[PDB]
DNA sequence: ATCGATCGATC
DNA sequence: GATCGATCGATAAAGTTTTTTTT
């Protein structure tokens, strides 16, 4: 490599200015590795070059990055390698790129193809719904003869090695070399690496409905596995890559494809459209937006600014997502510390609009429809052979549902199979289940929106309130609160409403979810001596006066009436229990009750 | 009552028992007391999970 | 990649 | 004509959720 290396060369010398600034940033790294390590009584090799730093000052190193990037990183990977030991080596993996930038008209949405840049970088984005197996594989054993006690060294290539057209090695274990020792290794002494296939969708939405989603896949390594879960909005760049042989093969091969495209690439990065980083400013100001009386009342009618009234619905939703904790019993079965809430409305009173509008600030819940399958909350043995041989149980929808919240429709509107699925999902925190394999237990911490209809029109009034809809009460029982929408005929009523439908043609929501996303880390008091006491004078009563009145109630519903008042003093983000709590949890009910 | 692996290596040869027991505790202190012997002896809990199956 | 069968060359 | 050696060709893979009428 004479004349294919001098301006690999010249490179060498030359972006040791770009890393004017990170040549502190790639020892600083490891110096605190060489000192946690040696003082027990853990990073990987990540060199972030930004495209700027390389753009500002080289044109012909920078369009050759663009253009054939199959010469040129291996040169930044060998400048690279030689100014980590001569920073640091008197102590006693190659530190391979990261390259974020910017690209200038390279996101590439995977429903359409490149017929120019194939084989070069492209930035793509979507949602990952694949999520294959983990397993190691060698890059270079080290092999031994017991006999005259001398190692030997052995590297071999596949495709992983992104850029070079390697003539491969399908050998296993290369014994009995060229002398007369029985060989051994020392694989302590190896080096091992892994792989991961996931597949990307097409976020549908900027996709226009011509087309079912597309997909294709892109094949990482170690520094970026176990990242992505089963529904992130993940945007990755990487190479462009052919592999195989194809149409040229021995004989035969007649109207067959022979080139899987593939992406081998760096930098996952997650996005939001868990990352929110906050100064000492803006953290400073929700501690001053914590200090009014009012919190409460403000947020509630912050929240849709589209329909009218039901404050005791719209402080409902903003009290459920945030949820309550679940202290977890020592040696002892852990309660529901979910809160479930229902309802049910004579037909178009936007019983539905409020629904999908929380899985915009929804902070990675990502909800289903309610179709009727079987895989809400299970796999059924769906394992696809996972590259011929091996059986996986892939989660159907509740590995999403994990600390998050779902919404489902029509609920009377279903079969049989969902009725027994809802059953021991609820009551349970997890499920096992060995359809054609073993029994797991795996676990969810989950909350259910509902939705349904009464079925015989207007007859909400003149009836038996419940047994209203007949689903089977055990679900009910298991419920909480069953809002019953009213919508009757008031003529100030209606002539308001005729105003702000006409003036939608045309205490915000980012400051809302940061808000919750930083109230739910801080601490959860449980206790005062006397609240307590208001509480239980305050069921009493409606216990005595409970078949005297509409609705039967449990002892169950005790445990949501400090529920309520847990995560209401989290919207007040203080450590004691208080006594307006308790008015609060009062009154809420009493509309769900009369 | 000597070299209590040794002792050990008796109770197996009349055939009353397959399983001997090489812990760590007589490789430490096996170092520990050749701490004061100032020669080079290298690390062995090291090599033994550096590299264990080749003890 | 390994094993078996067939063909060719040498004794 | 028979035996031995070398070269070329052939041989190994796996299943069990949606949907129809029907009782
Ligand atoms: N009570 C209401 N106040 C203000 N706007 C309303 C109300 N009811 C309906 N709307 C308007 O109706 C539109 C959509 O209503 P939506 O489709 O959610 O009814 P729905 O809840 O689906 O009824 P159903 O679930 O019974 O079909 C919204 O744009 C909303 O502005």
């Amino acid at each position: 490599p004479d004349a294919v290396f001098g301006d690999r060369v010249r490179r060498f010398q030359e972006f040791l200015d770009t890393f004017t600034s990170y040549r502190d940033s790639v020892r600083s790294i490891q110096v605190y590795n060489s000192n946690n390590a040696a003082n027990y009584n853990i990073l990987p090799h990540r060199i972030i070059i930004s495209l700027d730093d390389l753009r500002e000052f080289d044109r012909s190193f920078w369009s050759g990055i663009l253009v054939e990037p199959a010469y040129f990183i291996p040169p930044a990977e060998k400048a690279l390698t030689d100014l980590a030991d001569s920073m640091d080596d008197v102590p006693h993996h190659p530190w391979k790129l990261s390259f974020k930038g910017s690209f200038g008209a390279h996101a590439l949405s995977p429903r359409t193809l490149t017929a120019q840049h194939l084989n070069k970088l492209v930035s793509v984005e979507g949602i990952v719904t694949k999520t294959s197996l983990v397993r190691p594989k060698l890059i270079r054993s080290v092999h031994y003869a017991a006999k005259t006690g001398r190692f030997h060294y052995r590297d071999y290539t596949d495709a992983t090695t992104t850029l070079t057209t390697r003539i491969p090695t399908p050998a296993i274990y290369p014994t009995e070399d060229t002398e007369g020792n029985k060989l051994t290794t020392e694989y302590g002494y190896s080096t091992f690496i892994d792989h991961q296939r996931i597949t990307v969708q097409e976020m549908p939405e900027m996709a226009p409905a011509g087309q079912l989603p597309r997909s294709i896949d892109v094949i990482l390594d170690d520094d970026l596995v176990d990242k992505t879960k089963p529904g992130d909005r993940v945007n990755v760049v990487g190479v462009f890559k052919s592999l195989g042989a194809g149409g040229m093969n021995q004989s035969n091969s007649n109207t067959l494809i022979g080139f899987k495209t593939l992406i081998l690439g760096n930098t996952v990065y997650p996005l939001h459209a868990a990352r929110q980083m906050l100064t000492d400013f803006d953290i400073r100001n929700i501690n001053k937006l914590s200090k009014k009386k009012d919190i409460f009342d403000i947020l509630s009618q912050s929240l849709a600014p589209s329909i009218y009234g039901h404050d005791h619905i719209k402080k409902a939703i903003l009290l459920m997502l945030m949820g309550g904790v679940e202290k977890n019993l020592e040696n002892g079965s852990h309660l529901r510390g979910d809160i479930n809430i229902l309802m049910v409305g004579d037909p178009s009173t936007a019983k539905s609009q409020l629904l999908r509008f929380v899985l915009n600030t929804a902070s990675l819940a990502i909800a289903t429809t309610g179709r009727g399958s079987s895989g809400v909350g299970l796999t059924a043995a769906v394992t696809t052979d996972r590259e011929t041989g091996e059986r996986r149980l892939e989660a159907g929808a509740m590995v999403l549902a994990d600390r998050g919240v779902v919404c489902i429709d029509e609920f009377d509107k279903m079969t049989d199979v969902d009725r027994v699925a809802i059953h021991e999902v609820m009551e349970q925190q997890t499920v096992t289940i060995a359809k054609a394999g073993i029994h797991t237990t795996l676990n969810a911490r989950c909350s259910v929106i509902a939705a349904a209809n009464p079925v015989f029109g207007q007859y909400d009034v003149n009836r038996d309130p419940h047994q209203n809809i007949a689903l089977p009460d055990s679900l009910l029982s298991r419920f909480d609160l069953l809002f019953v929408v009213t919508d009757d005929i008031n003529e100030i009523r209606d002539r308001s409403i005729s105003e702000h439908v006409l003036r939608t043609h045309r205490v915000t929501i980012p400051f809302l979810r940061k808000y919750v996303q930083y109230a739910k880390e801080r601490v959860i008091p449980q206790l005062t001596q006397e609240a307590i006491n208001v509480i239980v004078k305050n069921y009493t009563d409606l216990r005595n006066d409970d078949n005297t009145k509409k609705s039967p109630i449990t002892a169950r519903t005790l445990e949501t009436l400090i529920r309520l008042a847990t995560a209401h003093a989290k919207v007040r983000l203080s450590k004691t229990v208080n006594k307006v709590d308790a008015k609060v949890a009062a009154n809420l009910l009493r509309f769900a009750l009369l | 009552k000597g070299p209590k692996y040794m002792a050990m290596l008796q109770k197996v040869a009349n055939r009353e028992l397959n399983s001997v027991i090489i812990d760590l505790d007589d490789i430490l202190q096996y170092q520990n007391e050749k701490f004061l012997q100032g020669t080079q002896a290298d690390d062995l809990v090291s090599a033994i999970q550096q590299n264990a199956n080749h003890f």
